[PDB]
RNA sequence: GUACCCCGGGAGGGGAGUGAAAGAGUUCCUGAAACCGGUCGCAUGCAAGCCGUCAGAGCCUGUGUGGUGAUGGCGUGCCUU
RNA sequence: GUCCGAACCCACUUCAGUUGAAAAUGGAGGGGAUGAGUUGUGGAUAGGGGUGAAAGGCCAAUCAAACACCGUGAUAGCUGG
RNA sequence: GACUGUGUGGUGGAGUUGAUGCGAGUGAGAAUGCAGGCAUGAGUAGCGUGUGACGGGUGGGAAUCCCGUCCGCCGAUUAUCCAAGGGUUCCAGGGUCAAGUUUGUCUGCCCUGGGUGAGUCGGGUCCUAAGGCGAGGCCGACAGGCGUAGUCGAUGGGUAAC
């Protein structure tokens, strides 16, 4: 029965721990494409990642590196924290919308096409949390 | 009276999917599917569960023939002694002495011995 | 120099000579150019051949190298600033260095440049 | 190719516009289911 | 040809898996004055220099 | 119908406000399943598997029952016709 | 209703295409090219009817009887559910 | 047994339980069933004939926008102007959700405002062709068919500017 204790986004990704969150939704780019990004940048430091992600190929790297930029200043301004200290404690890639299109193909026949968009998710703590 | 059928419908497609909650692929996921190894799973546990009889009693029998060969005594003559001793320990009990009760089990194959009929 | 092996740039051979020719040109105009890794790497066998057959002066070795380049304008900042330039210089006149990629294509791209200071 | 749809609007005046539906009594007919239909385009 | 049947999830994740990226190396620019990182054998985008500590060439404006 | 502040070109999010409720934020009541993921436990790289079933060690958990399952036996889908 | 040959009209061979660039085309050749030629605009002929240098050809991308609606929820000793 | 607890939480926010009757659009896994959503193939095939290079600019972001210079291509047409058809796509400014087979700061896209001036040009106000309609009329059970006098109908005639 609803009451107290409300579920929220910062309940359950840290739980009273120290750190921060962003969520990049409706990024128009495809889940499995930003997923191929967030395996790498998942556990590291988070100077290190948006360094990286500066130099990334692929195009998944510019959304996922503003996202742990606003989450790494989301921590900086709401738990004192420095951008020095953070790493990278949790990131995935949910899927958003959807949009049906269609292609023409020969002999009159239409091809569906999908164009995907991804929900991105990036937690950062302090690296002391690492060993904890 | 329109009657809308879901309410009515999803409570055998929860039964389904919790009994077949550790299925591998879609066989723990779609009802369909898991309906069909439901059936397969109830079959097996039926034909399993009067052929657990037999497996056990073939259990109990080689452990008692591994016991009484150690005495240089085979099974067939062991239970031959037994029955004509008039003891009627079972298959189960004796395989139990065997394995913890050593020396019972081998009073036993002395009782057999004297038992048999030394023809 | 060495043709080039594999499939030829700008999808046709003609059309790499033109496109080697064209950027050796430009190389020598600006001094320096921003043309892809193995765009660079390609004309710069042919960048230097010229620069060496510019390093001495005479009317007939103008005319061979217009033969190439074709703009007598660039022809004469070779044969007059780039050539004298490397009055001690045993070859290497021009160097390629790596810039990055471009985020359109992923081209790894390179600027060569023709040596600035002189070798005394 | 050349396709069937070849748009002349004089001749499709002729053929489905109004005064050639009201010529006929077929096409006063048709004009009048239309109106029952309830089209906003009674014609060509 | 066509796909005879809908491959398991085991499958597809088997050959799923497969299909990722390398993460960039990056190096520290040798430039007492940037210290930023860069790609190896390429000029510093920050610097926009290249070489060792001594050396130190410019090779991009910025 | 989210003032103001922060990251961002924006989109979006983080604080804060409004509200009984904002995980009711306009794609907005409730929010199921397929489907897609993060985390944790166990198993799995000498193995021939209608994918289950019976026997069963070990590990995890003990919220002292549950999760997982090495290994052995048995075992050729559903419907229609 | 001559000859060679562009435009133009055609569609003989071949290769490619054949989830095509294209629900009939493209490349290379090929036939006619002052004539029973070709083409623009408007018009006429309508379904047991039209038209046909005749192939049952064509009549709005499937014509041994067009399409649409209606009789109509046609009927089916058959197939499926 | 179909199923279920008058056990205990969570979510949720306005109805509904038991007894006993009464009435059913009362139960789905199959119909190459219907609608929607979503997997599989798969980050695979394709991205529709081709030649672009570079310097500079703009910008949060540039192979794909702007400017310039080289270079290449078409040229009985990749030029220019009409008819048919389309209908605001034209111009200026603002924009980058969508659309564009990529990117996009760009657009034939979106938004706002603006833009088409004729005594002579092309049509009507003039003329008729094919053909259509057709006062009376003749024909036909009805419905209708045909047609006179007429009246329309360009693809033609007539008609004054460079
Ligand atoms: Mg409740
Ligand atoms: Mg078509
Ligand atoms: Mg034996
Ligand atoms: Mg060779
Ligand atoms: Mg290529
Ligand atoms: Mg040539
Ligand atoms: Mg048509
Ligand atoms: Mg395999
Ligand atoms: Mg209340
Ligand atoms: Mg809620
Ligand atoms: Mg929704
Ligand atoms: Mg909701
Ligand atoms: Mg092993
Ligand atoms: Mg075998
Ligand atoms: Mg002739
Ligand atoms: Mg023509
Ligand atoms: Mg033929
Ligand atoms: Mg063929
Ligand atoms: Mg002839
Ligand atoms: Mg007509
Ligand atoms: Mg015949
Ligand atoms: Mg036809
Ligand atoms: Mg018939
Ligand atoms: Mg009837
Ligand atoms: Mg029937
Ligand atoms: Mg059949
Ligand atoms: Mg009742
Ligand atoms: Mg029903
Ligand atoms: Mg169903
Ligand atoms: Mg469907
Ligand atoms: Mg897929
Ligand atoms: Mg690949
Ligand atoms: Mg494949
Ligand atoms: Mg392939
Ligand atoms: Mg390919
Ligand atoms: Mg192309
Ligand atoms: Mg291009
Ligand atoms: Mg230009
Ligand atoms: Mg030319
Ligand atoms: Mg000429
Ligand atoms: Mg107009
Ligand atoms: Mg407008
Ligand atoms: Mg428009
Ligand atoms: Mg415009
Ligand atoms: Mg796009
Ligand atoms: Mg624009
Ligand atoms: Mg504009
Ligand atoms: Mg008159
Ligand atoms: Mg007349
Ligand atoms: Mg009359
Ligand atoms: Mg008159
Ligand atoms: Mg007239
Ligand atoms: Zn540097």
């Amino acid at each position: 029965m609803s009451k107290t204790e409300r579920p929220s986004r910062r309940a359950a990704l840290l739980g009273d721990r120290p750190g921060s969150y962003a969520i990049a939704r409706h990024v128009r780019m495809s889940a499995s494409k930003c997923r191929r990004v967030i395996n790498l940048v998942r556990g590291m430091d988070a100077v290190d990642a948006v360094t990286m992600l500066k130099f990334q190929p692929q195009a998944a790297a510019e959304p996922i590196r503003k996202v742990i930029a606003s989450a790494m200043a989301n921590a900086e301004q709401t738990e004192g924290l420095r951008a020095d200290d953070l790493y990278i404690s949790q990131a995935f890639v949910d899927e958003g919308i959807t949009m049906r299109r269609i292609r023409p193909r020969a002999k009159g026949s239409a091809s569906r096409i999908l164009k995907r968009s991804a929900h991105i998710t990036v937690v950062v703590e302090p690296k002391e949390a690492r060993q904890a | 009276a329109r009657v809308k059928r879901s309410v009515n419908a999803k409570k055998k497609r929860r039964e389904v999917l919790d009994q077949a909650s550790g299925y591998r692929g879609q066989r723990s996921r779609l009802y369909r599917k898991a309906k069909e190894q439901t059936l397969h799973s109830a079959t097996y546990s039926f034909r399993d569960r009067r052929a657990k009889k037999g497996d056990f009693r073939s259990l109990w029998i080689q452990r008692i023939n591994a016991a009484s060969r150690a005495q240089g005594m085979t099974y067939n003559r062991f239970i031959n002694g037994l029955k004509n001793a008039g003891v009627e320990v079972d298959r189960k009990m004796l395989a139990e002495l065997a394995v913890s009760d050593i020396n019972a089990f081998n009073s036993l194959v002395e009782v057999a011995k004297a038992s048999q009929p030394q023809n | 120099p060495k043709p080039t092996k594999g499939p030829r740039l700008g999808g046709s051979p003609a059309h790499e000579r033109i496109i080697l020719r064209n950027l050796a040109s430009q190389l020598f105009e600006h001094g320096r150019v921003v043309t892809t890794v193995t765009k660079a790497k390609r004309v710069r066998p042919l960048a230097e051949k010229l620069i060496n057959r510019a390093k001495t002066d005479t009317v007939a070795n103008r005319r061979f190298v217009n033969r190439t380049i074709t703009d007598r304008g660039i022809v004469h900042i070779l044969f007059t600033e780039i050539g004298p330039r490397m009055e001690g210089r045993d070859g290497g006149y021009t160097r390629v260095t790596r810039i990055g990629i471009r985020k359109g294509d992923n081209a790894p791209m390179a600027v060569i440049e023709v040596i600035s200071d002189k070798v005394a | 190719m050349k396709r069937t749809f070849q748009p002349s609007n004089r001749r499709r005046a002729r053929n489905h516009g109004f005064r050639s539906r009201m010529s006929t009594r077929a096409g006063r007919s048709i004009l009048a289911a239309r109106r029952r239909k309830g089209r906003v385009n009674l014609s060509a | 040809a066509v796909p005879k049947r809908k491959m398991s999830r085991s499958n597809t994740r088997h050959r799923r898996s497969q299909w990722k990226t390398v993460a960039t190396k990056l190096v520290t620019c040798a430039n007492p004055a940037c210290g930023e990182k860069h790609l190896p054998h390429t000029a510093c985008p920050s610097c926009g220099g290249y070489g060792p500590r001594g050396d130190r060439r410019q090779v991009v404006e910025a």
